[PDB]
């Protein structure tokens, strides 16, 4: 009947509507550092540094 | 993305959302199809009288060899909220007419499978839907074209028969074909109410019993029970039985509050001795003063009132159940007597040869009324070569006992085998060109639709479908479209006119209403909430 | 008459309606 | 439904495997007792895993079906088939359970040939009709001359006991089974016949009682035997009766009316015992329990007390001495007693049993089986039910087809006589039922390790001219005359054994789906 | 041995489930085969649970049983059985293993008529002696008349492509199957016939190439085509010799000694060279790899250079054009060279293969197949390879048998005549063998759809009475002469297929006990 593929299929607006929330997520982040009001961030790894 | 927000938070909606499921897309109504072509495919080689029966497995190991599309898809454990609607569909049927449970399910699949290709052109499922409502309403209006019956139920019960015979012919019991038509036929006008045009299958006892054959089935006129003689020595015969129909047990009488009765002094306790002696004399001679020489009791029996009946010479049985002895009453004539004081002459019944017959080595003896005096209650005893034979019989007969209900609701036939089925795809093709505006295409899909359970009964038969479709489909058209149809063994000529082929108007009226009602319930849905695992 | 009957009780009439729902979801996924 | 399938735990199939599950689980159960039909199969044993096993060996095909448990769908039919055959004729579920196997198997063997399943249901529909026709015109009648009639009776009871336990033994057991049911003389109740089973002794030790046993040993001080006694048994209430007033209390007040309510219940208990002695009687049979007080009113009067025989052993007393249940004692003109001879007391494998020797009327038998072993008693038990039922049924039908091999070659003559007159799309399946037919002589020819191919050829060319009464002959193991050698079964057992395997083997034929739902606690 | 049984983890059975799982393993290997045999057959697909699937469609029954995998112990015989008759006539695989498969179910047949193993033995090698009579006195010869035996070479190889894929190509593939072989002209190799599989195209774009294709393309600044070249061909080492003395080094005391020693090993590299130009030549194929050394001097002296071509291909071209291998160059005078006319370049499925056009003393061909799929080219080449070897065996034995099922006819006429002139022990084995020959006409007929009920009955009513020639007609449907409508097979193939598979019966029918012991890493 359907598609055999081990994977997984999403077709539709679903995707069409997570890649702005996945663009968004990205742009959300560095809007707090545009500009000569912008402020700085912190970058911590699991190492520590 | 899914549960998680575009800011770093939890993004939770309902509860329980990573274990459900969702499907709106362009499959969700593939979905829907291939679910409901799955089960017609299923009901389609069990259609018509070269329908092969199916072996139905419960869950406590019992197996029912079925046939009939009621019972068949009842019986499953299908878990598909689409398919589940399918099982209600031919619920529907027999809860109404009861002849097309089989075919209903064969056709909403046909429906089904027209749509799909309709539905990759890009018609929108309601514009078949809509499209399908305007097509079925041309089907009813060429069935009712011809349509005539002459029963009379009183000599010509000879379209009576020939109607059982196309509901009982699918079944296994065409070893019997004629003695069980006529069975069934007679069973309907002794107890239908012909001013009222109403039929009460309460009337109708339809018991089983293992051993004999087939052809051992017989029509009781009266009530078949357990007969429970307290008294081994109870003459096993009455040849003119004054049934005295009681529902107060012979015992003393109980009242129904607590009395705690109190008894102080020796010349207590030996009016209590009297009181019972006593009582015991009065409720045998109130039964003796009436004439009665056979008594039916609800209750049971005490040891000092059973040496009472036979020094009276008045046999009666014990434990009968609640809606038995209200068959009793109808088929002898008389009245339920609450106590023993009220018993008098007319409110007896009048029975003729009323025994008990062993069956082989059992020790069940049930009761065979051979005489009565205008009853309105019969009872057909079934009996086979096993419980397989006798409870599909209980179910075949049962569409018999149906098919000549709806005749006295409706007094109008048609021609079964595929010919009303042809006849009404004409119909659709002729007004799809007045007008092709809009619905042509969901209207051709209707009549291509209707096609298939003409050609499902010549793919049983052995034949080929679109060679023997195309030959009776273009006579009706070259001429005046007679009843034109198909069969097993062809009995010659195609007509079914000459083969007694005959069906209720009511019975396809309601085979192609119910049909496409349930597909508009199932083609308008875009969306699918199931959940996931069990726990 | 009928002249004859051709009873086809065997396996492979199912798969071949197997391998057109399979094919049929291999042109609508890319459609 | 297999493709895109939308059950549970529930699984199908159709047309491949459903067809193939119910010819694979049909035939196993017709192989399974295959090695038990006729005169020289031997038996079975039947055993459980545990918890308390009860072995029951048993030669009768419904009690092999109906404690095996086939978890197949389609033997269930098979199984359900046998257990009517052994409630209406009590004989031939081994041989209907062969017959419907064989069909299946000739069935099978259609699959490639392409044959329509709908095109053997209409062939064998009109094999069955033929087949009906060729045992009702070969019924031997029996009226008057009953001389010939209770000659009959004993090839009936020869031939059904010869493929038992009771080999040889049919010297004396015949006379018990034909003995048996003569003495009925009337209706085939078949309780009438009690059959004890006692351990201690021989097959041939047993024997059938001239009166009647029992147990439940006279009272106390009571006399063991009563020489021409007026026998009058009851169904009531003798002590702490409670007399069918619910909710009566005694309330007094003051102990000393205690003991005068007391005193006045045992003065009308000893006065139901004083109605019963005015009948002038010598013994006392109550299906209830006699308690302390109305036993010692008995013994002072010098009468019987035989309390709580059985439910139905009050029924078999009443069919043994002429009599009535009696419950009530208030009229002893309208009583009829009983009558016997001697009720002295016999001894049977160290337990102590009443007999009631030289009764009149006695239309009620007892059985003393006497075997080695507890599983002997238990099989000689089944082999004398499968006896009796068929007599009981031979006096109300006393049509009698002549069995051995003989009935089944003149049903297979008629089917192949009408199989040349038909088309070749029916004559097909006609033709593979007349085989089955004949498959019926050969599980006999071949039990007994006899050339199975050539005996049934031999009765195959008997009966195709003349020869109507030829059979298999299994003491020689050749052809003989079945009217002489008196080898004959009853007409609606042999009925039964064609019709119930042609209707059962109707309905595994018209399977194509077996669909199963998902069972209950069954992980 | 299962009561006390003295095994570790390994079981067996002994006379009941020996024989049991011997027939329903053989009859589950020729049922599954069954629907692949005749012209109107399906084909199977074969995949795997995963890991490198490989999906390979064959409707040749040997192909399916060497990789299906059975467990069980007695179908593995009929599996090695189809092995060894693609190895030796390499058609009727399937053939062989459905009559193995009907002798067996014939032989299961016997199971309940008590007939003994060694019975059916003996009744088979008679049987199968009275068969070889048969296609032996029905084998047509051709000596002389050569123009009437390439029009029997196109019979047999219309008979073998008309049950594979190429059903709707008799009018190309026949043309390029009898000219392949007929370009051989002497001992059939079956190595010369290289078949190159490409995508694209249709399989009516199939062709087969007058000289020959060749991959590894000519050089880097070599000329592409040479008009009337004369080929020579090599297996020597070009460059990176170490010529054959291990343990052998350079030991220098100076730098400018490995200089000299550098420039004396590229002098003999070049004077190697040298002496193959020396035969004029002006193409050069090498089995080894051809370093950049060597290649600029055959670019400079305008010679082609072909590296590396095959272990195989040097042998093809050593046929398809007249030449020798000739691994030492140090005699110009006996040394043969290829000839040809050109050795242009050819563009198939976008790939540049190497065309020698116009070779003299051709005894080699090049079938380049063209299929939409990859299965399709996988089933042409199994289908071609099928076809091609019964042509070469027809070339070494021209005698053929009419096949279509007159063959199997003829078979069981000859088993069935000598069935009534022997006695009643070892006759119903000879009937089985006679019933199991028919079942091969039969198994075609059903296939295509057709009442095989009467057209094999049909096919023994002609050949009981003259008809010798007379077959099954699959195109209408009916009977008709097999010499009219040319549907003939090898005398060897249809032999191989009536001794192959009664010898195999002849080894599972004499099992009684299947010993089979304790597996490794399974648990
Ligand atoms: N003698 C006959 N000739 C042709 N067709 C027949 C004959 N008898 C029955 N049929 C067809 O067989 C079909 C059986 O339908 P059935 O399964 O009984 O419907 P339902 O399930 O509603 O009872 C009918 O539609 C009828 O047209
Ligand atoms: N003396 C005899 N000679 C020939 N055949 C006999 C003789 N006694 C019994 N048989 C055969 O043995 C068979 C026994 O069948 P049985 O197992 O009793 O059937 P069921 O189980 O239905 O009672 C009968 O069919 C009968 O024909
Ligand atoms: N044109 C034809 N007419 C009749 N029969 C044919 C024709 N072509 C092929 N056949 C039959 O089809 C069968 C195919 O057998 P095949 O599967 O090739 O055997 P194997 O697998 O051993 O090569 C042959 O036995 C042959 O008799
Ligand atoms: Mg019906
Ligand atoms: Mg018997
Ligand atoms: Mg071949």
């Amino acid at each position: 009947g359907p598609l055999s593929v081990f994977g997984d299929r999403s077709t539709g607006e679903t995707i069409r509507s997570q890649n702005v929330m996945a663009a968004a997520s990205i742009a959300n982040i560095v809007k707090s550092s545009l500009g000569p009001v912008g402020l700085d961030k912190m970058l911590v790894d699991d190492i520590g540094d | 993305t899914l549960a998680f927000d575009e800011y770093g938070r939890p993004f939770l909606i309902i509860k329980d959302q990573d274990r459900k499921s969702r499907l709106m897309g362009l499959e969700a109504l593939k979905s829907h199809i291939m679910a409901a072509k799955a089960v017609a495919n299923t009901m389609r080689t069990s259609l018509g009288p070269n329908g092969l029966d199916k072996m139905m497995v419960d869950k406590d190991g019992d197996v029912t060899v079925t046939n009939d599309g009621a019972t068949i898809l009842s019986m499953m454990d299908v878990d598909h909220q689409i398919a589940k609607l399918m099982v209600e569909l031919s619920k529907s049927q027999d809860d109404e007419i009861g002849d097309g449970t089989t075919g209903v399910v064969v056709l909403a699949g046909a429906l089904l499978e027209e749509a799909e290709q309709l539905l990759d052109r890009g018609i929108h499922p309601i514009r078949i839907a809509d499209g399908y409502e305007q097509a079925a309403r041309v089907a009813i209006e060429h069935l009712d074209k011809i349509s005539d019956s002459v029963l009379v139920d009183i000599k010509d019960t000879e379209p009576l028969i020939q109607t059982a015979k196309t509901t009982l012919g699918s079944k296994v019991v065409n070893s019997c074909h004629r003695q069980m038509a006529e069975i069934a036929v007679n069973a309907v006008l002794t107890v239908a109410d012909m001013e009222r045009r109403d039929v009460d299958f309460e009337l109708i006892k339809v018991e089983g019993k293992v051993g004999g054959r087939l052809e051992d089935t017989k029509l009781i006129k009266g009530v078949i029970v357990d007969k429970d003689f307290s008294h081994p020595q109870m003459p096993k015969k009455v040849e003119d039985a004054k049934i005295a129909i009681l529902t107060c047990p012979f015992e003393p009488p109980k009242p129904k509050t607590k009395h705690k009765l109190d008894v102080t002094s020796v010349e207590d306790y030996k009016a209590l001795q009297k009181y019972e002696k006593e009582k015991f004399e009065e409720m045998i001679q109130q039964i003796k003063e009436t004439g009665a020489n056979l008594a039916i009791c609800q209750w049971g029996f005490d040891d000092e009132a059973n040496h009472l009946l036979l020094q009276n010479n008045l046999p009666a049985v014990r434990w009968v159940g609640g809606p038995e002895i209200e068959l009793i009453a109808i088929a002898t004539g008389g009245r339920i007597v609450p106590r023993f004081s009220e018993l008098t002459a007319e409110k007896l019944g009048f029975a003729g040869l009323v025994q008990e017959i062993s069956f082989g080595t059992t020790k069940d003896k049930m009761l065979v009324i051979e005489q009565c005096k205008n009853s309105r209650a019969v009872t057909i005893f079934i009996r086979g070569g096993n419980k397989m034979i006798i409870e599909e019989a209980k179910r075949s007969l049962h569409d018999a006992l149906c098919v000549i209900r709806n005749l006295i609701r409706d007094n109008r036939v048609v021609y079964g085998g595929g010919a009303a089925e042809i006849s009404c795809a004409l119909a659709v093709s002729q007004e799809a060109d007045k007008c092709p505006t809009l619905e042509q295409y969901a209207m051709r899909a209707f009549a291509d639709a209707l096609e298939v359970i003409p050609m499902a009964l010549s793919e049983n038969s052995g034949m080929n479908p679109i060679q023997t479709m195309t030959e009776v489909r273009a006579r009706q058209v070259k001429e005046m479209n007679p009843a034109l149809g198909i069969d097993c063994l062809h009995k010659g000529t195609n007509d079914m006119k000459q083969q007694h082929v005959i069906e209720t108007l009511i019975g396809k009226k309601q085979q192609i209403s119910l049909a496409t009602q349930m597909v508009r319930m199932i083609l308008k849905i875009d969306d699918i909430r199931k959940p996931g695992e069990s726990e | 008459r009928g002249k004859g009957a051709y009873q086809d009780r065997d396996k492979p009439a199912q798969i071949r309606f197997s391998n057109i729902s399979a094919a049929k979801a291999v042109a609508d996924a890319i459609r | 439904a297999p493709v895109n399938i939308f059950k549970a735990g529930a699984d199908e199939e159709r047309a491949e495997t459903a067809r193939l599950t119910s010819f694979i689980g049909a035939i196993a159960i017709g192989d399974l007792v295959k090695s038990t039909l006729g005169p020289k199969g031997m038996d079975k044993i039947l055993l459980s895993s545990g918890r308390d096993a009860s072995l029951m060996v048993t030669n009768d095909g419904a009690t092999i079906l109906k404690n095996i448990g086939v978890d197949n769908p389609a033997a269930k039919v098979l199984v359900d088939m046998s257990r009517v055959q052994d409630d209406e004729v009590g004989d031939g579920t081994t041989s209907v359970t062969v017959l419907a196997a064989e069909l299946l198997r000739e069935a099978e063997s259609l699959i490639a040939k392409k044959i329509h399943p709908q095109t053997i249901i209409a062939g064998w529909r009109e094999a069955t009709k033929a087949a009906r026709e060729a045992l009702l015109s070969s019924a031997v009648d029996h009226g008057s001359d009953e001389v010939k009639f209770r000659q009959d009776l004993m090839n009936i009871a020869g031939t059904t006991l010869s493929s038992k336990l009771l080999t040889h033994h049919k010297d004396h057991f015949t006379k018990l089974a034909v003995e048996a049911v003569l003495r009925l003389k009337g209706s085939g109740n078949l309780e009438a016949i009690h059959i004890i089973k006692k351990l201690g002794g021989s097959l041939a030790d047993s024997y059938l009682d001239e009166g009647f046993l029992l147990d439940k040993k006279i009272g106390v001080n009571q006399p063991k035997r009563i020489e021409n006694a007026k026998i009058l048994i009851a169904n009531t209430g003798m002590d702490t009766d409670k007399i069918k007033i619910f909710g009566s209390r005694v309330r007094v007040d003051s102990t000393a009316k205690v003991a005068e309510i007391e005193h006045a219940e045992k003065e009308k208990m000893k006065e139901k015992v004083e109605r019963i002695l005015k009948h002038g009687i010598n013994c006392f049979i109550n299906r209830q329990l006699i308690y302390n007080y109305p036993e010692q009113l008995f013994g002072a009067a010098g009468v019987m007390a035989i309390e709580h025989a059985d439910f139905a052993g009050v029924e078999r007393l009443a069919l043994v001495t002429g009599g009535e249940i009696a419950s009530t004692f208030d009229h002893p003109e309208l009583v009829k007693l009983g009558s016997c001879k001697l009720i002295e007391e016999v001894m049977i494998g160290e337990d102590k049993l009443i007999h009631f020797s030289g009764v009149a009327l006695g239309e009620a038998c007892t059985i003393v089986l006497r075997g080695a072993t507890q599983q002997i008693l238990d099989e000689a038990e089944r082999s004398l039910h499968d006896a009796l039922c068929v007599l009981a049924q031979t006096v109300k039908d006393s049509r009698t087809v002549y069995g051995g091999g003989c009935s089944e070659m003149l049903m297979a003559h008629a089917v192949t006589q009408l199989a040349n007159r038909t088309p070749g799309k029916e004559a097909v399946a006609m033709e593979s039922y007349a085989k089955a037919l004949r498959m019926l002589p050969t599980i006999i020819a071949d039990n007994a390790g006899y050339d199975s191919a050539d005996l049934v050829a031999q009765l195959r060319a008997a009966h195709s001219e003349g020869n109507t009464t030829a059979g298999l002959d299994m003491r020689e193991g050749t052809i003989g005359d079945m009217a002489i050698l008196g080898i004959t079964e009853s007409f609606q057992v042999k009925r039964q054994v064609l019709l119930s395997a042609a209707e059962a083997a109707e309905v595994i034929l018209r399977v194509d789906n077996i669909i199963k739902a998902a069972p209950r606690k069954r992980v």
